[PDB]
RNA sequence: GUGAAGAGGGAAACAACCCAGACCGCCAGCUAAGGUCCCAAAGUCAUGGUUAAGUGGGAAACGCGGAAGAU
RNA sequence: GCCAGGCUGUCUCCACCCGAGACUCAGUGAAAUUGAACUCGCUGUGAAGAUGCAGUGUACCCGCGGCAAGCUCAUCACAUCCUGGGGCUGAAGUAGGUCCCAAGGGUAUGGCUGUUCGCCAUUUAAAGUGGUACGCGAGCUGGGUUUGUCCCUAUCUGCCGUGGGCGCUGGAGAACUGAGGGGGGCUGCUCCUAGUACGAGA
RNA sequence: GCUGAAAGCAUCUAAGCACGAAACUUGCCCCGAGAUGAGUUCUCCCUGACCCUUUAAGGGUCCUGAAGGAACGUUGAAGAC
């Protein structure tokens, strides 16, 4: 309700069309499509983005702010891109990283692969750190935590995968 | 790499030269000429229909004459399919050597065991039934030797049928 | 080999004269035992201070069967009785140092290591 | 009151549950209990409400819960 | 009247062989029972476990071979003994305590009882609770009780294997896709990781 | 578990929206179209004549007897039959 009371400002470079429910934007990353849902009505607002809720639907208010969230976050991502960083606490923990595919060695006898959905792209300014650049958030999101599910951030050291703007806790046995 | 259809003839250990003889039975598998290809678009799946061995002039049926005369085939005592590896079909009237597991090192025989007199109601449900002459695969069995120039398949362990029963030798998909 | 109450031999200087077997190991619920198999024995006759005393209750291995043991080149190295030697749970080392008959090759295991070098005869 | 000594319809079956006392017959119609999605004959019928859980299609005392029932 | 010893498939486990039956060929051929049988399973009711009443599913018709449901042999629910995961934990880790789910699989040998049950020794991951008239006497010893021939054609229902007739649409010989059904899916030890992460140390 | 409120915090879900237990099923192999829903593929054989009726999924007569099977013998590592 509240938060879908806020028109959000597209700068320059974004294309937005509205086909029906269907929101399609594009920038300087590439193309992106994301069908809305019915219960809100979303005009194009040059300059902007007016989300109004349906009549009829009683969750139309928070439908319209996830919607308006939504929008403002693929604006944001075509218009410059989403950045994520993930650094890698413990000694022998390594983040090579080659093509489509992140490799990881976190104390398994295994090495742990994941792959990198099309336009995902992975850097590495130090081995132990690594950088994910990407156009939509859910991407990216998703990305990262599937490379943290690998090791979760042990609650002794505070080891594995952890990202750079969260607190990881960590504890010691109280007495033995 | 396909499977090829054999006759058993004997089993015997092939003494290593290290004393580790090994349990080796012996299929005599002559080149299987290939007499039908079973298509998706006429049989409905990919496999092939292959032949092997002679048949003699009485004993060819002339529907089975007019068979073999399309398939362009000797006659051979017996039919068998064959599924393939959707890799690529055969063609009519093609005779497959046993090159193809001189390099698997892993097969499975088919076969029927030698078959057992009247199993009573003890040796059956512990009615009465019956034992052997059970079409039956054993699995994971490694080829210890191959002789193409003599059609010769020595393979691990034991298989069934007796001597002179057919039997059929396909890749080791299970492991 | 080894089936339900066996009548084992005695190789070694630890005074047994008379071992019977009474319980099967290497197996749960297992049927017989083999000669690179641990068994469970107790001692009938024993001389003055025998290291084993009548109802003891500890593990052994078997050294020699009657049955006889194959090998992989179709040996099938039998002896005319079946001779084991006691060993504990604890201190795996047997008390006896000299052995009787020669022993096969199939010793050669983890623990085995130390008994090889006993049995000059082969 | 019924059976005993009353048939028949309904309650899925059922003698004590509801309707209903068979002279015989005729390929007609109207009712009693019970039904009108079908099996199986009839409204997928009109209006005012409860039901989101198949409670209906089994359950007390007690603060919707209580609720666990037979190859 | 008792003890010690040698002594055999009584058994672990039973494997083969020798003579008569068990099966077929040619002939003899009686029985107990019989109202008539086009004689299925499950759920529910019924003078109370239904081949015959209400609902539902399966099954081409008829023969040959018997274990017998009418100690051996098993079947079904979890309301779980274990294999077990998952929440909580007075869970640092192994190891555990409570609770939710899970029946796919397993769920002993001896000494006292006739014993179900019950006590003790030895192992495992456990040696589970109940229904089937503690399931099973026209299957088996009667051990106590309760007529020690443990009686009554295995006549007929159900049961698997294999046959004779018939249809797949003119007939026939071969190779098969496959709707569905069946079987089992257990588990110990060592080696590199590694005496490594973690852990003040242990 | 990535962004995430409604309810300026928070949250497994309200919108976008991801992994995962030996628990279940395919996957391992066997029987299986009596699966009456009676299935798919290959090959082979028959290419005559006449008469009558209640005139049509009709009947009868002479000739023909194809492929295949069974009939019988040797018999089998097939079987009680």
């Amino acid at each position: 309700s509240r938060v879908a009371k806020a028109p959000v400002v597209v700068p320059a470079g974004v294309d937005v069309k509205i086909n029906g429910q269907v929101i399609t934007i594009k920038g300087k990353n590439g193309e992106l499509t994301r069908t809305l849902n019915d219960a809100v009505e979303v005009k194009h607002a040059d300059n902007t983005l007016t989300f109004g809720p349906r009549d009829g639907y009683a969750d139309g208010w928070a439908q319209a702010g996830t919607a308006r969230a939504l929008l403002n976050s693929m604006v944001i991502g075509v218009t410059e891109g989403f950045t994520k960083k993930l650094q890698l606490v413990g000694v022998g923990y390594r983040a090579a990283v080659k093509g489509n595919v992140i490799n990881l060695s976190l104390g398994f006898s295994h090495p742990v692969d994941h792959q990198l959905p099309a336009g995902i792209t992975a850097e590495c300014p130090t081995q132990t750190e690594i950088v994910l650049k990407g156009a939509d958030k859910q991407v990216i999101g998703q990305v990262a935590a599937d490379l943290r599910a690998y090791r979760r951030p042990e609650p002794y050291k505070g080891k594995g995968v952890r990202y750079a703007d969260e607190v990881v806790r960590t504890k010691e046995a109280k007495k033995k | 790499m396909i499977g090829l259809v054999g006759k058993k003839v004997g089993m015997t250990r092939i003494f290593t030269e290290d004393g580790v003889s090994i349990p080796v039975t012996v299929i005599e598998v002559e080149a299987n000429r290939v007499t039908q290809v079973k298509d998706l678009a006429n049989d409905g799946y990919r496999a092939i229909q292959v032949t092997t061995g002679a048949k003699k002039a009485n004993r060819v049926t002339k529907p089975e004459a007019g068979h073999f005369a399309k398939a362009g085939v000797e006659a051979g005592r017996g039919l068998w399919e064959f599924r393939l590896a959707e890799g690529e079909e055969f063609t009519v009237g093609q005779s497959i050597s046993v090159e193809l597991f001189a390099d698997v090192k892993k097969v499975d025989v088919t076969g029927t065991s030698k078959g057992k007199g009247f199993a009573g109601t003890v040796k059956r449900w512990n009615m009465a039934g019956q034992m052997g002459n059970e079409r039956v695969t054993v699995q994971s069995l490694d080829v210890v030797r191959v002789d193409a120039e003599r059609n010769l398949l020595l393979v691990k362990g034991a298989v069934p049928g007796a001597t002179g029963s057919d039997l059929i030798v396909k890749p080791a998909v299970k492991a | 080999m080894i089936q339900e109450q066996t009548m084992l031999n005695v190789a070694d200087n630890s005074g047994a004269r008379r071992v019977m077997c009474i319980k099967v190991l290497g197996g749960s619920h297992r049927r017989y035992a083999g000669v690179g198999d641990i068994i469970k024995i107790t001692i009938k006759e024993a001389i003055p201070r025998g290291k084993v005393k009548k109802g003891d209750v500890l593990k052994a291995v078997v050294v020699r069967t009657k049955k006889g043991v194959r090998r992989p080149d179709g040996s099938v190295i039998r002896f005319d009785g079946n001779a084991c030697v006691l060993l504990n749970n604890n201190s795996e080392q047997p008390i006896g140092t000299r052995i009787f008959g020669p022993v096969t090759r199939e010793l050669r295991s983890e623990k085995f290591m130390k008994i090889i070098s006993l049995a000059p005869e082969v």
